[PDB]
């Protein structure tokens, strides 16, 4: 259990962000490979 | 002299085994250069003569020389691959032949089932003083006439195989041989086995790509006499790529049936063709003209021919390219033998053939896709899913790189054969004893060190 | 630069409506169809262009007196006269037509290469109408399923 | 006019022979 920022919410939802996650779910979920899955999620993050 | 140009001619030999492929790009690339000089012939003016339309001038010398080459490349091409594949295939066909003599009697007990045309043809190396050539068992004769020579006679046996059964004790006894020079005459009349050569090349003749070769070469030489035969050394991209080949496999995979419905195909237009030639003649008419009448429909033959040739090419049927059926009294029954035509043969059974070859492509496109796939969903020699191993990061990767890797059992068989009989270990033993009995148990078949271990390791 | 353009020229704002196909999902994915298939494609179009070679050298060579393509007797307008006409007629005309190159060529009735001209349309009607044109469609189909 | 269905036969065997076919045809 950690602490959540409205802020960080807020730019979750701003729509750039929905749209690289989109782009990310897709690219993991058809051609990602499961074994660097992780990898590519935590990138994702940092990228976020 | 004699070693030196047989040194010479053995080095040559190599090279061309080695640049086979290099030089059939090279024979792709001479008939890409002669086809696009080809594509600039016109006809000029009775005698009529095909001449270059060239501006610069110099494409006629440089088409002759580039014939010329296509000719050498494709000779060299030839050379290169018997002197590189030739062996491997007879090596394969020596091996299956030994084993079926030895292991099934099929040339002392079985006799070839009289339709198998290479069953056949394997008898003449039998009784040949040089059986195995590329084939490593120079024993075989000898293991054949002990395994089948005491039950169905030693001297039938020994005939059969063309050998001296009384030679093998006097040769343990003492070796009895000498070496000798090679500047005598005669010598390679005596070494030369003229039914074992013969053997040779019939196999080779029966061997599709040297077939395909020979065709090749033979294209190319009729090149010199007329040009345009070069043009058809531009199919050689369809065996270049792969998914050429697919394409032209596909015609022929779905072989008997596509066959079948164009039979079907054609005795409906023979039907068709039937009705019209009984009742509606007087509609085929092909004359744009009153003065004299075309008719196509006055005999069978005709008739059969124009329907094929006009009704299935044409978009609506017969219909569209026969006569307007309006005001008649078979209005209505003619109607209704242009549509069945135009539902049947157009809309259904060009369909149907279409389809055939088309469905022929995208399976093979599947069956390779499913073939990549595998391999890489489940092991090779265990047959164990990807998954199990991938619970650790690159498990399957190291799997089939490091424990279970195929190129590391050849190697590993490579290495039993190398290594002397007295030195094996007991698990180079084992697996020696099991390969010469062939008992592939020793392979694993769904288990693996990980799997046995799979408490003690974590 | 295409907008810029379209000052020098009104008609180059025309190239800003393919921006709906970037803004549409399912357009993106039609687009893509093209170019997925991209190697299989161009080889099948590259054998296409083959097989099509192989039949303007067969008429050239063969069945020259069947391309006039001149309504009236005046002037003949030959087309296989030589073989860059003859390849360019047969890939601008006889892929597009229904039947193949014989729906535009004259007729083969009461002819001495009757036979062999008849075998000619036929095999261009199926290698290359039925089979090849209808495999380089499909390529893209399957690609946008 | 008055049309008749007539054979274009070279060696003119085939009219006896096709006649016989139809009688072998429906007796199998
Ligand atoms: N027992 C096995 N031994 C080796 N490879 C295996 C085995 N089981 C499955 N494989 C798979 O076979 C493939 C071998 O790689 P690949 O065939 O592409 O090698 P290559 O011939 O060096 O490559 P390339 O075709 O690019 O020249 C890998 O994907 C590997 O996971
Ligand atoms: O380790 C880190 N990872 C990050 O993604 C990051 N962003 C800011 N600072 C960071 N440190
Ligand atoms: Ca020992
Ligand atoms: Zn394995």
């Amino acid at each position: 259990y950690f602490e959540i920022s409205e802020s960080s919410r807020t730019q979750w939802e701003k729509p750039q962000v929905k749209e690289s996650k989109r782009q990310f779910i897709f690219d993991v979920v058809n051609e990602g490979g499961e074994k660097e899955k992780m990898e590519l999620f935590v990138n994702f993050c940092e990228d976020t | 002299f004699w070693k030196k140009i047989i040194a010479y001619q053995q080095k040559l030999l190599n090279y061309f085994a080695r640049n086979f492929y290099n030089m059939r790009m090279l024979a792709l690339f001479v008939a890409f250069a002669i086809n696009f000089i080809l594509l600039f012939y016109k006809v000029s003016t009775i005698a009529v003569h095909y001449v270059l339309e060239e501006s610069s001038g110099y494409m006629e010398p440089t088409l002759r020389i580039l014939a010329i080459l296509h000719t050498v490349i494709s000779f060299f091409c030839i050379i290169g691959y018997y002197c590189l594949k030739v062996p491997l295939v007879i090596f394969k066909r020596e091996k299956e032949v030994a084993r079926k003599l030895e292991f099934d009697g099929l040339y002392i007990t079985e006799q070839p089932s009289e339709d198998d045309i290479k069953g056949q043809w394997d008898r003449l190396v039998i009784n040949t003083q040089s059986f195995p050539n590329n084939y490593w068992d120079k024993f075989v004769k000898r293991k054949v006439m002990d395994k089948y020579g005491e039950f169905y006679g030693r001297d039938r046996i020994s005939e059969l195989l063309g050998m001296d059964k009384a030679a093998l004790d006097f040769s343990d006894a003492r070796e009895k041989k000498k070496p000798k020079k090679d500047s005598s005459l005669s010598a390679v009349l005596n070494s030369i086995d003229v039914k074992y050569q013969m053997w040779k090349l019939g196999v080779v003749f029966t061997d599709n790509s040297f077939l395909y070769l020979a065709w090749y070469m033979t294209m190319s030489v009729l090149g010199h006499y007329n040009n345009f035969f070069f043009a058809a050394h531009l199919l050689d991209i369809a065996m270049g790529f792969k998914t050429l080949r697919t394409i032209l496999s596909s015609v022929t995979h779905n072989g008997k049936q596509l066959v079948l419905t164009v039979g079907l195909l054609a005795v409906v237009v023979y039907l068709y063709t039937v009705v019209a030639f009984n009742f509606f003649r007087k509609f085929y008419n092909k004359s744009e003209d009153g003065d004299t009448p075309d008719m196509k429909c006055d005999d069978m033959l005709t008739c059969y021919m124009f329907h094929m040739y006009v009704g299935v090419r044409a978009g609506g049927g017969i219909g569209d390219e026969i006569e307007d059926p309006a005001g008649d009294e078979y209005e209505i029954y003619r109607i209704i033998f242009d549509i069945t035509f135009f539902f049947f043969v157009i809309v259904i059974l060009l369909a149907i053939i279409q389809g055939l070859i088309i469905d022929a492509f995208g399976e093979l496109r599947d069956q390779q896709e499913q073939v990549k796939e595998d391999m890489e969903t489940k092991c090779f020699i265990c047959g164990i899913g990807n998954d199990y191993f991938d619970t650790v990061p690159h498990g399957f990767e190291t799997h089939t790189l490091q424990e279970h890797n195929l190129a590391n059992y050849l190697f590993f068989l490579m290495y039993l054969i190398n290594k002397d009989e007295t030195e094996h270990t007991g698990q180079e033993s084992y697996v020696w004893k099991m390969y010469q009995e062939r008992c592939w148990e020793f392979f694993p078949a769904g288990d693996c060190f990980r799997k046995q271990y799979e408490d003690q390791l974590n």
